[PDB]
């Protein structure tokens, strides 16, 4: 009973690789990283704000959770792909 | 509801040197074997312990793989593949 | 290139192993361990197929990285030879008997 | 009919999903609107530079479709996926192939 | 920011070792010891109440946090502990 | 009994802790019993590390704890520096302990 | 540029005296400099986590707790600081 | 005395001990220095520093004690550069 996002991977994998599909098996880990990913973010989101006596996870909460969690230049280029998504979202 | 006992003679030389062989290994000594059926049963006992630990807490008689994957988690250490 | 030794057999189970995935416990002794420990903290327990399956791929991945360390510590005393002294160092400075 | 909070974001993962998700965990009082498309949009990069990774390692071994072997060399081979993920088993992952030099011959 | 537990520390103190005293410095770390502790339980109950889909944390909660989070022979004190008190508060009601 | 710490029997306060559950992001709801547990649980806790730091105390004949004997204590109690194996005590040193092949 | 080279100010002498309460009874003289080098990586790693809770709070003086969390990012548990 | 001596009575002393070991204003300027690499116009409470050289002074003491272990395991009483590596290695503080 774990979240499933086998539909949005498949896509992801579609703009990727055009060209390959994926095991179950494989989906099935796909699905154990997000669902990981997922909760360490929100768990840091949350911690922040409590810190901080805020009583709302925003998208800064999430942005320092990233920074936080992510290594290096991952957590740069997702830092830059949140903020897109949030300017594409805000203008749209 | 047999009694089931002396099992971790299930795990045999050759399985062990297989791990070993995996892990980069070159050369086992022969008191290798007896001491990895030691780690290796402390590991699972712990394990285990926790996950029917969740069983219970849910009370539910069957252990299942979410269980474990919430153990382990608990130990530290994050399994992939088992969430479905 | 050595010629057919312990050693040169050794390094291409090293290369098999390595190269494959599969676990390498069997399957059914290692469910009967699983149930053997179940066996004190709870009569009547039940295991799904696939929570001995997660516990399997578990511990193998357990052994297999405390192989790695441990061979790391022989290499260190100039052995090539494992040893339980190894295993002992290895899971101390890991923390698990510290 | 309604444009998607994903489309509007340009995102495949759902942003819908992920408020409610964020939500249900009970991570804070109130989750603002702008928390989940920020969410999903690193969940998506991350998925999309793994499986980029994996799909190369599918193809250096001559293979069209993504298993678990692949994730986790593409993992393992990767600096920073590799710190990422340093206490995650990948189940049927096995190991990198990496034999220690001392142990070669001359 | 952190919550203090002093004079709570001190009253214990008090009934274990009724003429030993405690430092400032040792009193620090023991309000971070009781934070940490909370914490911890607290976050454990909170994962099995969502695990089990249950929008309480009960007393069974905190009870199987114990047991997870606490090596088993401290776990089995605390654990008489934790039901003594529950006990006793539901008793004179 | 008056308060809901007495009620329960206990030192450490039920109602505080009641309070921080409920406004920490635990769950929908916390329930009357769950605070009266983990306040128990605490205070014990708090009386084990309590009874053996008093204990090391009395060993180098002082009659303040200080953070040297809150580290003594833990360190020297197998179940105790199992569940804290991860805590540095600020001030509290290390257990006096030299490897045997070292000595002359 | 600038000589910015601090870790440097971290003496042979504190090196060992941190060494015998480790235990270690003879030491080569290489190990002072390759403790340099990994306590700088320590408290980059920690302060580095640590000013990101400072920046995130929009404060500009470091405090203790923002250093408790950051360890706590390590994995490190520190006990004494949250008065 | 021998050097082994006076070894052994230094971890005597060291080992009773549990004031800090490191000079405070050098590690101060080690802290400062480190901070304005990810932001200028830093500054840190001066509980903030004694936080970090309780942290800082923690961690290598354990880091030794495992370098070490390792020494000894290879039948040498000196510590060298591979031992730390060996324990670091181990311990997952580096690749
Ligand atoms: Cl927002
Ligand atoms: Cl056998
Ligand atoms: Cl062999
Ligand atoms: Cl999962
Ligand atoms: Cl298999
Ligand atoms: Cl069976
Ligand atoms: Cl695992
Ligand atoms: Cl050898
Ligand atoms: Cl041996
Ligand atoms: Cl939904
Ligand atoms: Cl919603
Ligand atoms: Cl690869
Ligand atoms: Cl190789
Ligand atoms: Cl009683
Ligand atoms: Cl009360
Ligand atoms: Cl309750
Ligand atoms: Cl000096
Ligand atoms: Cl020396
Ligand atoms: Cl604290
Ligand atoms: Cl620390
Ligand atoms: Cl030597
Ligand atoms: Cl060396
Ligand atoms: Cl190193």
């Amino acid at each position: 009973r774990k979240e499933s996002y086998s539909i949005y991977v498949y896509k992801v994998l579609k703009q990727v690789h055009p060209d390959t599909g994926i095991s179950s098996k494989a989906m099935g880990i796909m699905n154990s990283f997000v669902n990981d990913i997922f909760e360490r973010i929100a768990g840091e989101a949350s911690r922040l704000a409590h810190y901080n006596k805020r009583s709302t996870i925003t998208s800064r909460e999430i942005q320092t959770a990233v920074r936080l969690l992510l290594p290096g230049e991952l957590a740069k280029h997702a830092v830059s792909e949140g903020t897109k998504a949030v300017t594409k979202y805000t203008s749209s | 509801r047999k009694v089931l006992r002396d099992n971790i003679q299930g795990i045999t030389k050759p399985a062990i040197r297989r791990l070993a062989r995996r892990g980069g290994v070159k050369r086992i000594s022969g008191l290798i074997y007896e001491e990895t059926r030691g780690v290796l049963k402390v590991f699972l006992e712990n394990v285990i312990r926790d996950a029917v630990t969740y069983t219970e807490h849910a009370k539910r008689k069957t252990v299942t793989a979410m269980d474990v994957v919430y153990a382990l988690k608990r130990q530290g250490r994050t399994l992939y593949g088992f969430g479905g | 290139p050595h010629r057919y030794r312990p050693g040169t057999v050794a390094l291409r189970e090293i290369r098999r192993y390595q190269k494959s995935t599969e676990l390498l416990i069997r399957k059914l002794p290692f469910q009967r361990l699983v149930r053997e420990i179940a066996q004190d903290f709870k009569t009547d327990l039940r295991f799904q197929s696939s929570a001995v399956m997660a516990l399997q791929e578990a511990s193998e991945a357990y052994l297999v990285g405390l192989f790695e360390d441990t061979n790391l510590c022989a290499i260190h005393a100039k052995r090539v030879t494992i040893m339980p002294k190894d295993i002992q160092l290895a899971r101390r400075i890991r923390g698990e008997r510290a | 009919k309604a444009k998607s909070r994903s489309s509007r974001a340009g995102l495949q993962f759902p942003v819908g999903r992920v408020h409610r998700l964020l939500r249900k965990g009970n991570y804070a009082e109130r989750v603002g609107a702008g928390a989940p498309v920020y969410l999903a949009a690193v969940l998506e990069y991350l998925t999309a530079e793994i499986l980029e990774l994996a799909g190369n390692a599918a193809r250096d071994n001559k293979k069209t479709r993504i298993i678990p072997r692949h994730l986790q060399l593409a993992i393992r081979n990767d600096e920073e996926l590799n710190k990422l993920l340093g206490k995650v088993t990948i189940a049927q992952g096995g190991v990198l192939p990496n034999i220690q030099a001392v142990l070669l011959p001359k």
